[PDB]
RNA sequence: UGGCGCCAAGCGCCCGGCCCCGGGGCCGGGCGCGACCCGCUCCGGGGACAGUGCCAGGU
RNA sequence: GGAUUGGCUCUAAGGGCUGGCAGCCGACUUAGAACUGGUGCGGACCAGGGGAAUCCG
RNA sequence: UGAGCUCUCGCUGGCCCUUGAAAAUCCGGGGGAGAGGGUGUAAAUCUCGCGCCGGGCCGUACCCAUAUCCGCAGCAGGUC
RNA sequence: CGAUGGCCUCCGUUGCCCUCAGCCGAUCGAAAGGGAGUCGGGUUCAGAUCCCCGAAUCCGGAGUGGCGGAGAUGGGCGCCGCGAGGCGUCCAGUGCGGUAACGCGACCGAUCCCGGAGAAGCCGGCGGGAGCCCCGGGGAGAGUUCUCUUUUCUUUGUGAA
């Protein structure tokens, strides 16, 4: 597993043609954003609400979301 | 307390059987199977009994996947002979080289005067 | 009295650059505020040019003959010096302590101190100092 | 003095290819000194005795 | 070759951290004393009989 | 919180008329034979990051001991 | 040198010549010696580091290498442009920092040579870290409650990389 610290490079990473899906894990007080490429599991995880609901339709189309529920 | 048995079918304490212990996510104690310490290469000086500084201590064969920085120390004969007797042999080669060349002025003058 | 002069042939004796052949171009024998021990700036050369030889065409010559040059400033402790000495002119402005603050004009110092040394080396003046010293 | 040392330098004599103006330039090869010559056992040490084969006597 | 050994109630000594002192924590020990039991106290378990000599190694 | 027990890592010392393995495999260095390009769409070359494909054959159950072993046996023995 | 295939480019496949050079001896010999690299959760009547789920990792391979990044893009002169920036000639560029121990994401290189790791006895003392045990509490569930007991017992976690 990777942690990704900085915004911009998980977007980055998740427009890869390796990606295969990303899940999307709500609990209190952190959101995490999971996405799985061939060879790690990169976890993005923010601290407050807002940026991970405006970020939550900024990733690709094509890519399978899957919310934990 | 929770007795542990082996995970091998190793059953003897022997130098490859060493293992520790673990508190594994679903609260129980198992064995993990531990590597061999590694050592740092010895200095060529063949002197000097400590090993050397800035390579990584690890088995001979995890050198093939280290890059080439983690295995040497940026300097003439680094990764393979400590700071101290490069010193040493620079002052070496430099000093008898010099010697030679005040004995072979030496010899010529002998010979001019005979 | 004292013979490590701004025109001294030092064999340098350890750092990245060991066994390497520098002049001497600034000495400072008292320690400054920011080094308080003695030290001295000089330029040595860090490859020295291929043995080049006769029946070898002069493009061949020419790529063979090709210094890389560094500058830099060194404790006395880690200098060792010789009893020999070059005459080549450094330009001091280019070439001194202040070249260090910034990543731009030691290219400079650099380029100036390689050139240099290469014009001295095809005279064939001072030999000794553009051969490697085999340790 | 707890250093280094190989895979020729240099010199001499030939040759090829390309270009420029028989000459020059450029590129690339060969041979020989460097590293002397001639010889019939690789060097030493023993040697017609050690040793071996077959007989004879002693133990 | 001698003496003691239980239970209970105490006393004294042996330290750390923070700001000759003050405060806050603390781990087992050792010694001494009183009281007390139908003289019993290494109460089960564990746990060397001893001495004087001779022969041999 | 602990001279508590076990394992492990490390430092240090003692003993030897005892000095207490080899090879497979892997790595670093010294050298500098070679290669690249003429200023760019740069090239040769990368032990850096990510990406693509594969890993064949054999063993794997259970007992491991006052009843699955050897003693003629469900043997008070023996067996790391 | 000779021939072939692929846009006969550049390379591969050979066949011949030149050149380069030791073996410690074929081979066998350890399911406790050396020996790269897998862990957690779930599942069966009987199998799990092997099945499923999820996270990894080692080795090997790849005409065109699939891709990024490094090698890398600077200086001088004559200029244009107010400048910014853009042209035409030369020159460099197989990385950089720290006094040093050494550091940085890579940072060309053959035959050859040197070295290291593999690769080391027994015992003693001490210290560090874990697991276990222990003490004071918070929970959750149980036991005793003729009298007492803020009581007694169980449980109270996180893999590899
Ligand atoms: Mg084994
Ligand atoms: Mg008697
Ligand atoms: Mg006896
Ligand atoms: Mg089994
Ligand atoms: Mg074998
Ligand atoms: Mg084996
Ligand atoms: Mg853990
Ligand atoms: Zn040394």
């Amino acid at each position: 597993p990777r942690k990704i610290e900085e915004i911009k490079d998980f977007l980055l990473t998740a427009r890869r043609k390796d990606a295969k899906s990303v899940k999307i894990k709500k609990n209190k007080d952190n959101v995490k954003f999971k996405v799985r490429c061939s060879r790690y599991l990169y976890t993005l995880v923010i601290t407050d609400k807002e940026k991970a609901e405006k970020l939550k339709q900024s990733l690709p189309p094509g890519l399978a979301v899957k919310e934990l529920k | 307390v929770q007795r542990l048995t082996y995970r091998r079918r190793l059953s003897y304490n022997t130098a490859s059987n060493k293992t520790r212990l673990s508190r594994t996510p679903g609260n129980r104690i198992v064995y993990l199977y531990t590597k061999k310490v590694g050592k740092a290469p010895k200095s060529a000086c063949g002197v000097c009994p400590g090993r050397l500084r800035g390579v990584r201590a690890v088995r001979p064969k995890v050198l093939m996947r280290l890059s080439k920085t983690k295995k040497h120390v940026s300097r003439a004969y680094g990764g393979s002979m400590c700071a101290k007797c490069v010193r040493d042999r620079i002052k070496r080669a430099f000093l008898i080289e010099e010697q030679k060349i005040v004995v072979k002025v030496l010899k010529a003058q002998a010979q001019s005067q005979k | 009295g004292k013979f490590m002069k701004p025109g001294k042939v030092v064999l340098v004796l350890a750092g990245r650059y060991s066994g390497r052949k520098a002049v001497i171009v600034k000495n400072i024998d008292d320690g400054t505020s920011d080094r308080p021990y003695s030290h001295a700036l000089v330029a040595g050369i860090d490859r020295y040019p291929r043995k080049v030889t006769a029946a070898m065409g002069k493009k061949k010559i020419a790529k063979r003959s090709k210094i890389k040059s560094f500058v830099k400033v060194y404790n006395y402790n880690h200098l060792m010096p010789t009893r020999y000495s070059v005459d080549i002119p450094l330009d001091k402005t280019v070439v001194n302590k202040d070249v260090f603050r910034d990543p731009a004009l030691k290219r400079k110092a650099r380029r100036e101190a390689k050139v240099k040394f290469e014009e001295r080396y095809k005279t064939g003046k001072n030999k000794w100092f553009f051969q490697k010293l085999r340790f």
